[PDB]
């Protein structure tokens, strides 16, 4: 609903499949782990932060 | 017609304005996605872009920097909203691109520009979950040079007993600001941890947007500039106070709200802080 601990280590397409099932309006943004981002909280947005292997490195959450 | 967003009143900024203190001649760097300097409710004093392919800091291709800037210093006139420090000298230090993200080196370059240009206050409504030694060095250098450095705590909510305050807010030199609403309740998204310093209004904050527009957004991004603006109000009244004195003054005169893990020292009160 707001966070997806079960997606840590998953691929981008894997992560998007679970997110879009739970939250079909999600606006999903993929970024490298070491990126600076704004601290707005946007209810429809899910940022996906990825490691060197393009896998989810941090628990995805809404905002 | 001008409206005063609730957050501006909530921190008691209009008490300062009524005494004749509005942030005049205090230099505040909004280190962010740029500022739309064409907004009729904003006056931008200056700035620089650190983003390689977006070189005009006076254009904001995202919207976030413009909203943050309006909370700091939206003009006192007959339109739009009123900022916390409506006479402050607002500097557009562009370190994020149109998509709202930036490289650590761009942020660090922005911080170095603010130090070299003698900014009095830095606002960073940005961050990431890991720091870097170079980012830490830059904020520590700014504070050692006398700059009041303020940053959003983060919107990472709670994670059991762990701190979720992100960087650069989590560094001791930096004032990490969490978000409350108009009833002084913590926003569910507001990061937590012992590094949380103070809170400010961060929910349904009406401010300026590019294209001569206004709208209300949520985030510790919206909370942070209330505190950067408060720092400017304090310095306009007390131009000889050090960054140490402005910081303790803000921390020591809060309205206490609750558990320091969730609320830090509580809600800033710029009227009390400025005496
Ligand atoms: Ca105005
Ligand atoms: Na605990």
């Amino acid at each position: 609903k707001t966070e997806w601990p079960e997606l840590v280590g998953k691929s981008v397409e894997e992560a998007k499949k679970v997110i879009l099932q739970d939250k079909p309006a999600a606006q999903i943004i993929v970024l490298p782990v070491g990126t600076i981002v704004t601290r707005s909280y946007r209810i429809d947005r899910v940022r996906l932060f990825v490691d060197r292997l393009d896998n989810i490195a941090q628990v995805p959450r809404v905002g | 017609a001008q409206s005063v967003p609730y957050g501006v009143s909530q921190i008691k900024a209009p008490a300062l304005h009524s005494q004749g203190y509005t942030g005049s001649n205090v230099k505040v760097a909004v280190i962010d996605s740029g500022i739309d300097s064409s907004h009729p409710d904003l006056k931008v004093a200056g700035g620089a872009s650190m983003v390689p392919s977006e070189t005009n800091p006076f254009q904001d291709n995202n919207s976030h920097g413009t909203h943050v800037a309006g909370t700091v210093a939206a003009l006192n006139n007959s339109i739009g909203v009123l900022g916390v420090a409506p006479s402050a000298s607002l500097y557009a230090v562009k370190v994020l691109g149109a998509d709202g993200s930036g490289q650590y080196s761009w942020i660090i370059n922005g911080i170095e520009w603010a130090i070299a240009n003698n900014m009095d206050v830095i606002n960073m409504s940005l961050g990431g979950p890991s720091g870097s030694a170079a980012l830490k060095a830059a904020v520590d250098k700014a504070v050692a040079s006398g700059v009041v450095v303020v940053a959003a705590a983060g919107n990472e909510g709670t994670s059991g007993s762990s701190s979720t305050v992100g960087y650069p807010g989590k560094y001791p030199s930096v004032i990490a600001v969490g978000a409350v609403d108009s009833s002084n309740q913590r926003a569910s998204f507001s990061s937590v941890g012992p590094e949380l310093d103070v809170m400010a209004p961060g929910v349904s904050i009406q401010s300026t947007l590019p294209g001569n527009k206004y709208g209300a957004y949520n985030g510790t991004s919206m909370a942070s500039p209330h505190v950067a603006g408060a720092a400017a109000l304090i310095l306009s009244k007390h131009p000889n106070w050090t960054n140490t004195q402005v910081r303790s003054s803000l921390e020591n005169t809060t309205t206490k709200l609750g558990d320091s893990f969730y609320y830090g020292k509580g809600l800033i009160n710029v009227q009390a802080a400025a005496q």
